[PDB]
């Protein structure tokens, strides 16, 4: 699974 | 113009307002496909809240 884009 | 994705991978929310979900669950956008972050509704466990848009993918 992918790194999460950046975050909030 | 695409409302309706498909998890592709297991997603445990980071934080509070993230929605978790399971790999195969229906995700509903609420408002937009907008940036990075989606503001969505699982038509599998009626839960609502932010997923990741490199996790899913438009339901086929």
């Amino acid at each position: 699974a992918p790194p999460i884009p950046p975050p909030r | 113009s695409h409302m309706t994705f498909v998890a592709l991978y297991d997603y445990e929310s980071r934080t509070e307002t993230d929605l978790s979900f399971k790999k195969g669950e229906r995700l509903q956008i609420v408002n937009n496909t907008e940036g990075d972050w989606w503001l969505a509704h699982s038509l599998t466990t009626g839960q609502t809240g932010y997923i990741p848009s490199n996790y899913v993918a438009p339901s086929d």
